């Protein structure tokens, strides 16, 4: 199953694996970390937790929501160093597209340009092929809103509901159970229902100081992050 | 980074050099090639080897490639590695038209080829190429010629040379059945159709499996003629007939 | 193994050992805390006495980045000075192309991502250092920063780094740093790193002290020497 | 930074390209899928099966048009896919702003397979992992050609990539001919298809594309479950 | 100017089934004839010529690189060459020398290989193609030409008619011109022949 | 040269006469001036006549590969925005004057782009030689939302006032009209000028010309 | 860019590459070149003909100008880059310095192309050893090696190839004064020399003289034919 | 198992520096001498064959005209050096109008030696002697592959360089003559090499104050060989 140096740099096996590259996929699972995300009738909500195991430590400067432009918002999840750095890249990548074409990146050709990028790191025998993954919401015209996932290897889709992280298993075992009953998904219930698949998951029932809400809708096509008062309005409904 | 080099380009202890070698192993199988000269005209005679029953056979050739207007080439080895010194060579003629508004020479476009091909096994770090082709054509210097490429880049001038799977079995019967200068062009083609009934394992001689193409000097032309399927099969039952006479009557 | 020689190649289990290996080559070097006060933020560096042929005053762990930027750096030294000449020079980049001096999360934004592009590729190795960025803005208050060998970056009230740092940063929670301004920050600075550093190991070590914030005037200077004397009278009443 | 700049691939002492010989096993794990030309236009089937409820399948797509007249398909890896993709769109544009023309489709699988075999021996690379079905049609006659990660290509009437491919040529082989439309050819594209999908082959588990003479263009799965209804 | 540096004129001229082309003869250097053979008139495959007019380096220089590029064409594909193709090609080679030009104005006449149709068209010196049903005409006596065809051209004509109006449309506006003449060469295609005849014009 | 453009209540009209003149002598009487960019975006160019040629197919070759990889369709501001950069690179050394009008998803769009890289939107636009005298028409009888008859009159209106008042225009007049649904490119909208019949006849016969040398040669 | 240093020392001392590449020059075919007085004679041997190739294109006796002549030994595409690369240097000579390139001149061109190529980066060394014979401006007539590692080296006989010592040593004991007495005599030497080599019987062997005013004028196989008669026919007579 | 070619010790030195001092072990051996009436410098010449041409050879070569050459190890890579020094001799006298000194055009060339590696590839395998008159009278200086100079007052490099720097300590003294410098070096050269000491193995050239570098011929040569 091995034969060279294919263990090594990003050649072929002789089954025709390549194992660099799913190595790199559980480089995502040593953040210790799940991020959710669920696509609703006229909104998109991405839900994840944190961890701050210091009272010494700022805890606003650990968000991993990033406002990539100004309607387009993601959240990472892999190894820090790397996903931080890819956040660099895709805010690059969209004011470059308004300076050459004159109007907004739509969010699948934004996914493209990233999964492109990460393309030539296991297409070339040199780079390191950055172990973190990638979730994008936004709102589009004449498509509502619509979310996509770029993973290490290049590929991507578009989803209905997401996860991503240690959990990723559980969580859509979970969600594929919610969505094929087919309920009408409003605003409240797409934050109702992605709280519960990782409180259900993680089996926590938490207090708002340790998860983080971004969200975007088609009245406020801002990409906007709730504060931890309107979090725990949702919170106690939740408990009913 | 120096962990992960091949050297392709270095020496072996005992002399010789070991890339060019698997290359020129593995040029021999996949494939056959032969020509013949000795007279007005020469001809590439060269067996198919996909002979599946799903095919367009279209781009008038398979392994004949149109490399001048007046001289041509057949090819064997990797296929890909061909499709890239084919178009290489084939402006190679025109940058010398360009220069000297002239055709150019047949021998000295074989040279220059070599010499690309040679670079690669000398410095770069480089995977050289495995193929090596035949060269038929005219020129005004010494009329009909016939020309040979290896891996290595040395080149060599010929009368009858094959380079299949087999070719050292038709080597050894060319130099069996031979004429110098008195071979026309019909001989040489009942002489090539003897040849690659010997070497092709599958017998019968298929008149789908070989390609057989013939350069012939025509007064302003210098006609490249790749013939048909339909004069392919006469010519096949006419070795047919001559062999059940000569055993028989042996 | 084979899997841990370059910075290119995972591990069969997803990570990189040559960060890892650099990592470890932090926590050779002595202990480096700082904490940010509630206008200001107080570095504190001490110093081992290797012989008595060097001078008073060589070798400085604490150096000076702009005019209201300080570093303070933990590591093998040579690469600890080569950041600094790069955020030195970041500096200088940003006031002559957008006029102002530059502020602490773009400041060590660029560092970071400067430290992380060389654990990429197998022609360069990770760099052996930690260190800290503090700070004052008349605008934007106290900022506190560190960045490690990988790349990551985040805030902090209060940070160690070098070879007790666990049992530097449990004393440093006992503290209230919310509230005290910089002058008596200084002498409780100083007394959280006499109690490390049992005279076992060192025969004898020097006191670095620095200092920033509006008491400052905003500009980063070193402490004058009568009030680290009085952080070295406040030393020897530990032994109670 | 740079690159490597020496080729890991290399011969065999038994003179055969190693690398290239993983990379068609890379194509044979790939989803299968058939294309059949029949004397008026070409039909591209694929098989595209999302891994569960959640995905949007209306989100991407296997088959691709190059140009007003070409399509392309593949069995093979996702992410390489794209890539020479991207490279045959631009391709296919330096060819009209020098001869103002739509480029024949035998000179784009020249230059298609050009870029495969340069990236098999150039410095510090891996060579593709995906094999190619390129339809057309060019001058009234339609085209089916079919590449490989070597940089080789071929001419069929009919063939079939993917996993259990050398099934499907026993099957193409025992059903094609030289007369037929181009809806009887859709016919037999589902009914090779049919011997490797699962139980349920619905609307959206498959992909087709068809040219004419009228162009390249891609089905709706309106017309697919009309197709998929009547069959086998 | 640059273009009267050496004279020439090239007029191509549409018919029923046909298209005819012609040329003078003259080479010289402002006032000074050197010879009476000089070649402006270039074939690119059966049935398609080319004509150049302009400064005399560039009319061997173009027609150089041309083949040039039309031999890669012929050998990459299997094919001829269509007319209307090679208007792209030629139009794609002068345009890169946009601040570096040719001084030639080039003139592609020619039947279509497989519908046996006339084609017809012109090139300024930085590539315009300007395709017509009529007539082209290149060179320096222009406006001769154009007094000569506007005033006996006719829309279908037969190869015989064909030639005699061509010819007196050369004959007179090339002996109104200073710069050249000293001969004129006439090639009159069609899908089955083609001919090529020298008039008798004067060497004065 | 005259081109001219408006923006009635659906869609917009573009109009264009066909002559190009090589110094004072008509060198052609039917040049195409109106070009394809998208289905639908067009472009009418005036000024140096290879300049246009070469620009509006390089624009209209990247939006068939801009278009065809987002799979949705192109946008006016688009083609705006490659052109006026790319003039704006080349300093004004490439002449292209050019008129653009495309009905995308947001709407009617007419844009105006001069040779050194400056654009501007406007309701209606004249370029060319005879501009001026196609202005003044539109300037005299413009009126905001009107019907595409009402469009299509005042545009061939405003091309014959550059054909009957400029040296250097004056032919059969093209028109298109793009609409959210219809595209109706045709070039003989209107016959204003004929050529007059011949009178004399100057028919001469085989024979009548000197013939020094013939050549024959067949082919098959 | 391919960087990466090929030939590199051993622990001993020794240039690995170098001395790998002399042995691929050990096994290629036999070339002896003596020097008479006033007619130089050199000849290959193993010509290793099959009779169905062309006989011209199979040549390793070329001319780099009209006095200098060039054989080798080795592998031949390494050869034919070499001499290509000295024919521009000897007519680039011309150039500048108005008279023909002297025998040492060219000797130290194909030399110190040969060294600096085994110190450059990612480059294998040539395989090839060479006889430059040339009889200069005032006529005297001299001969050169090169070595592969770059050294060049006057003789007054010498042999290269296979069997390269068995020549060598049959040349010491039989190159006399009165071998050279005669243009004719010393071709007796290089036949015999030769023949003591490798079979070569008269059809696998081609000598080529030159007269010092004179190109190359190889005799066709009639002479050789001729003198491997005589040359045998003393040989009769004697033992 | 493969080292670069740019790696140090464990014993902190280098590999192929100090594998190339092996290599000069190998040459033929070289003597110079300086007194202060001038520079004695020899060589032998290890004739392989009596079919061999033994003037084509060279190991004494001279760099200017007061200054001469010795070289030994491999000689193929010597020729690089000795042209980057007769540039340089030629590069100071261009912008200077005078003569480079003894000292100088050894350090110009020790510069050139210690150069090798992967970007912009071996070190040099040989060992030079500089015998010269400047201004300070006669020198003699010796370099290294490892490019450290240092002068000499007799020096003896070659395959029996060890062997003959002990008979050479023994008879130097910082008050000879050219002319018995001369003859204490082919003393020592008659036993160290293996064939017999005639006018044809070795070859010398001294310089002088007074006139410039001379070179012995055959002629001249064997007077003091008679007069052994």
């Amino acid at each position: 199953s091995s034969a060279g140096f294919d263990r090594h740099i990003t050649i072929f096996s002789p089954e025709g694996r390549l194992y660099q590259v799913e190595y790199a996929f559980k480089a995502i699972n040593q953040g210790g970390l799940t991020s959710v995300a669920v696509r609703g009738k006229d909104c998109a909500v991405i839900v994840t937790q944190k961890k701050v195991p210091d009272k010494l430590l700022d805890s606003s400067t650990v968000t991993h929501l990033f406002k990539i432009t100004e309607n387009i918002g993601c959240v990472m999840t892999g190894m820090t160093a790397d996903s931080r750095s890819q956040v660099q890249r895709a805010r690059y990548e969209a004011a470059n597209w308004k300076y050459k074409y004159g109007y907004e990146i739509p969010v699948d050709m934004l996914c493209k340009r990233i999964a492109d990028i990460s393309q030539v790191y296991t297409q070339n025998a040199e780079m390191r092929p950055l172990g973190c993954c990638m979730i994008l919401i936004g709102i589009d015209e004449e498509q509502g809103p619509q979310v996509y996932k770029c993973d290490p290897a290049g590929y991507y889709c578009g989803f209905k509901a997401t996860a991503a992280g240690v959990k990723q298993t559980e969580s859509t075992s979970f969600l594929e159970k919610k969505v094929k009953k087919k309920f009408d998904w409003t605003f409240e219930q797409t934050v109702e229902t992605a709280i519960t698949c990782l409180s259900t998951v993680l089996s926590i029932d938490f207090k708002p100081s340790e998860i983080e809400v971004g969200v975007v809708t088609v009245e406020n096509p801002k990409f906007r992050i709730l504060t931890e008062a309107e979090i725990d309005a949702h919170l106690v409904a939740l408990a009913e | 980074s120096r962990r992960y080099d091949s050297r392709t380009t270095i020496f072996s202890p005992e002399g010789r050099l070991y890339q060019v070698e698997y290359a020129m192993e593995a040029i021999g199988h996949a494939g056959t090639c032969l020509g013949i000269l000795a007279n007005d005209g020469v001809l590439l005679a060269a067996e198919r080897r996909n002979i599946h029953k799903l095919l367009d056979e279209v781009f008038f050739s398979e392994k004949i490639y149109k490399l001048n207007e007046d001289m041509a080439c057949s090819v064997a080895g990797i296929t890909s590695d061909a499709n890239v010194l084919t178009n290489e060579l084939r402006l190679i003629a025109q940058r010398y038209l360009l220069q000297y508004q002239e055709p150019i020479p047949c021998e000295q476009l074989v040279t220059a080829l070599c010499d690309i091909k040679q670079a690669y096994t000398q410095f770069g770090g480089k995977r050289p190429f495995g193929v090596s082709l035949l060269y038929i054509g005219w020129d005004k210097h010494y009329g009909f010629q016939l020309y040979q490429s290896d891996p290595s880049g040395n080149y060599g001038g010929w009368k009858a040379t094959c380079i299949g799977n087999n070719s050292a079995a038709a080597v050894s019967m060319l130099k069996q059945d031979y004429k110098e200068g008195e071979m026309t062009l019909k001989s040489a083609l009942a002489l090539a159709i003897k040849v690659l009934n010997k070497t092709m394992d599958v017998s019968k001689l298929s008149a789908e499996k070989v390609e057989i193409a013939t350069l012939t000097r025509e007064n302003g032309k210098t006609v490249i003629r790749v013939l048909k399927q339909k004069e392919v099969e006469q010519l096949i039952k006419k070795h047919e007939e001559e062999e059940a006479k000569a055993e028989r009557e042996k | 193994t084979g899997y841990d020689l370059s910075a290119s190649t995972f591990s069969p289990d997803g990570r990189v050992f040559q960060v890892e290996y650099a990592m470890k080559a932090v926590e050779n070097s002595s202990t480096a805390i700082g904490i940010r006060c509630k206008d200001g933020v107080v570095f504190g560096v001490e110093k081992l006495v290797l012989s008595k042929l060097y001078e008073e005053g060589s070798n400085k762990r604490l150096f000076n980045v702009d005019r209201h930027v300080g570093m303070a750096v933990a590591g093998l030294l040579a690469d600890a000075r080569s950041l600094a000449d790069i955020a030195r020079e970041e500096a200088s980049n940003f006031r002559s192309n957008f006029g102002y001096n530059i502020p602490l999360k773009h400041l060590a934004d660029r560092v970071a991502m400067y430290v992380h592009a060389y654990t990429l590729y197998s022609a360069v190795r990770p760099f052996g250092c930690s260190f800290m960025l503090g700070s004052y803005s008349v605008n934007d208050g106290a900022q506190l920063y560190m960045i490690d060998p990988s790349g990551v970056s985040y805030g902090y009230w209060g940070c160690a780094i070098g070879k007790a740092r666990q049992a530097a940063k449990t004393e440093i929670e006992k503290l209230q740093m919310k509230e005290m301004t910089c002058r008596d920050i200084v002498k409780e600075v100083a007394k959280i790193i006499y109690i490390v550093h049992d005279e076992v190991k060192d025969k004898a070590f020097e006191l670095e002290l620095s200092w920033v914030g509006e008491l400052t005037n905003g500009r980063h200077e070193i402490v004058p020497k009568d009030i680290r004397e009085e952080a070295e009278k406040y030393a020897k009443e530990s032994l109670k | 930074e740079r690159g490597y700049s020496f080729s890991l691939t290399t011969f065999s002492p038994s003179g055969k390209l190693v690398q290239i010989e993983y990379a068609l096993a890379a194509v044979a794990g790939g989803a299968p899928s058939v294309g059949i030309k029949a004397a008026n236009g070409v039909v591209l089937a694929t098989e595209k099966k999302q891994k569960s409820i959640l995905y949007d399948e209306r989100s991407v797509h296997k088959v691709e048009p190059i140009t007003k007249h070409i399509g392309l398909v593949y069995s093979g890896m996702g992410p390489d896919y794209r890539v020479l993709v991207h490279r045959a769109r631009k391709l296919a544009q330096q060819y009209y702003l020098v001869y103002q023309e739509p480029i024949p489709t035998a000179q784009l699988v020249q230059r298609v397979a050009s870029v495969m075999q340069e990236y098999t021996q150039s410095g510090g690379v891996r060579p593709f992992g995906v094999s190619l079905l390129i339809c057309g049609w060019n001058e009234g006659r339609p085209y089916l050609f079919q590449s490989d990660p070597s940089g080789a290509y071929f001419a069929w009437k009919a063939t079939a990539m993917g996993k259990n491919y050398v099934n499907g040529k026993t099957f193409l082989e025992k059903r094609y001919n030289e007369d037929l439309e181009l809806e009887d050819a859709i016919h037999t594209a589902i009914l090779t298809l049919k011997e490797s999908f699962e139980g349920q082959m619905t609307e959206d588990n498959i992909e087709v594309g068809i040219c004419n003479e009228a162009g390249f263009r891609r089905l709706t799965p309106t017309e697919v479950k009309d197709y998929l209804a009547a069959i086998a | 100017s640059i273009m009267s540096y050496n004279g020439g004129a090239v007029m191509a001229m549409k018919g029923k089934n046909c298209v005819a082309i012609a040329a003078d003869r003259r080479f010289g250097i402002q006032a000074q004839m050197v010879t009476t053979d000089f070649q402006k008139i270039f074939p690119m495959g059966d049935r398609l010529y080319i004509g150049l007019a302009g400064l005399a380096t560039d009319v061997q220089t173009v027609a150089q690189r041309l083949k040039f590029r039309l031999n890669l064409y012929e050998l990459k594909e299997g094919r001829q060459i269509k007319p209307y193709t090679l208007m792209s090609m030629v139009a794609n080679l002068l345009y890169e020398k946009r601040f570096g030009p040719y001084y030639t104005e080039p003139v592609i006449a020619g039947l279509d290989p497989k519908t046996f149709k006339p084609f017809i068209c012109s090139l300024d010196l930085i590539g315009c193609p300007m395709v017509t049903d009529d007539f082209v005409v290149s060179g320096t006596c222009a406006e001769q030409m154009y007094g000569m065809c506007e005033s006996l051209w006719e829309p279908n004509m037969d190869p015989d008619h064909l030639f005699e109006t061509i010819s007196q449309a050369m004959l007179n506006a090339v002996d109104r011109d200073a710069v050249s003449g000293m001969g004129v060469i006439v090639h009159i295609i069609e899908k089955d022949k083609i001919t090529t005849r020298t008039l008798k014009a004067r060497m004065d | 040269t005259t081109i001219a453009g408006v923006v009635y209540k659906d869609g917009i009209v573009l109009g264009a006469d066909t002559r190009a003149t090589e110094g004072m002598v008509v060198a052609d009487k039917n040049c195409s001036k109106i070009h394809f960019i998208s289905p639908n975006i067009y472009c009418c160019g005036a000024g140096t006549a290879a300049d246009t040629d070469m620009t509006t197919q390089l624009i209209s070759s990247n939006l068939e590969l801009h278009s065809l990889s987002t799979g949705r369709l192109p946008r006016v501001v688009t083609a705006n925005r490659m052109l006026k950069q790319m003039l704006f690179r080349y300093q004004g050394y490439i002449g292209a004057a050019l008129v653009l009008g495309g009905v995308d998803v947001t709407g009617p769009h007419l844009y105006s782009i001069y040779p050194h890289g400056s654009t501007d939107k406007l309701p209606y636009v004249t370029m060319g030689s005879g501009s001026l005298a196609a202005m003044a028409v539109f300037e005299d009888k413009f009126r905001p939302d009107m019907e595409e008859e009402e469009a299509k009159n005042l545009v061939s209106e405003a091309i014959a006032a550059g054909i009957f008042n400029d040296l250097g225009s004056g032919s059969n007049i093209d028109l298109c009209v793009i609409s959210k649904n219809k595209l109706d490119f045709l070039r003989p909208y209107t016959v204003p000028n004929k050529k007059g019949t011949r009178l004399g006849r100057y028919r001469c016969e085989k024979g009548t010309t000197a013939v020094l040398t013939e050549k024959i040669t067949p082919l098959e | 860019s391919y960087d990466r240093a090929i030939t590199v020392f051993s622990p001993d001392g020794h240039l690995f590459q170098v001395e790998y590449a002399q042995e691929a020059v050990k096994k290629g075919s036999t070339a002896v070149g003596v020097r008479g007085r006033d007619i130089v004679v050199l000849g290959v041997e193993k010509k290793s003909v099959a009779k169905l190739q062309d006989e011209r294109t199979v040549r390793k006796i070329c001319a780099l100008d009209d006095n200098v002549c060039m054989a080798f030994a080795g592998l031949t595409a390494d050869a034919r880059i070499v001499i290509n690369r000295a024919r521009v240097e000897c007519q680039s000579h011309r150039l500048t310095v108005e008279d023909p390139v002297t025998v040492e001149y060219i000797t130290r061109y194909i030399a110190s192309l040969k060294q600096r190529y085994t110190q450059s980066n990612g480059r294998r060394p040539f395989g090839i050893s060479a006889l430059i014979v040339g009889f200069d401006f005032d006529g005297t007539p001299r001969l050169y090696q090169t070595d592969p590692s770059g050294t060049y080296h006057a003789w007054k006989a010498n042999a290269i190839g296979r069997g390269a010592k068995s020549v060598r040593e049959f040349l010491e004991k039989n190159y006399t004064d009165e071998a050279i007495e005669t243009d004719d005599l010393t071709i007796k030497l290089v036949i015999k020399a030769l023949l003591e080599v490798v079979q070569s019987g008269g059809k696998n062997i081609e000598l080529a003289v030159m007269r010092r005013d004179q190109s190359l004028k190889i005799l066709n196989p009639e002479e050789i034919e001729k003198y491997v008669a005589e040359i045998e026919k003393e040989k009769e007579e004697n033992e | 198992y493969d080292r670069g070619v740019n790696t140090f010790s464990p014993e902190g030195r280098l590999f192929q520096v100090e594998y190339a001092i092996e290599a000069i072990k190998l040459g033929s051996t070289a003597i110079g001498i300086q007194t202060s009436e001038g520079v004695c410098l020899a060589v032998e010449k290890r004739i392989t064959s009596p079919l061999m041409e033994p003037s084509s050879i060279e190991k004494i070569v001279e760099i200017d005209a007061h200054i001469g050459c010795a070289m030994s190890g491999l000689i193929a890579d010597a020729k690089t050096l000795i042209d980057k020094a007769r540039v340089e001799t030629q590069n100071h006298w261009f912008t200077y109008n005078e003569t480079m000194t003894v000292e100088s055009v050894t350090q110009a060339v020790s510069n050139l030696a210690l150069q090798f590696g992967e970007e912009d590839s071996r070190p040099f395998g040989v060992a030079l002697l500089f015998g010269g008159v400047d201004e300070k009278g006669p020198q003699l200086f010796h370099m290294d592959p490892s490019g450290t100079f240092v002068q000499c007052d007799a020096r003896a490099i070659g395959s029996a360089s060890e062997g003959a720097q002990s008979s050479l300590q023994e008879v130097y003294h910082k008050s000879m003559t050219l002319k018995e410098a001369i003859k204490s070096s082919l003393i020592i050269l008659k036993q160290v090499m293996e064939e017999k000491l005639n006018a044809t193995n070795i070859e010398l050239a001294t310089v002088q104050p007074g006139q410039n570098f001379h070179m012995f011929t055959k002629e001249e040569l064997e007077e003091v060989i008679k007069d052994i």
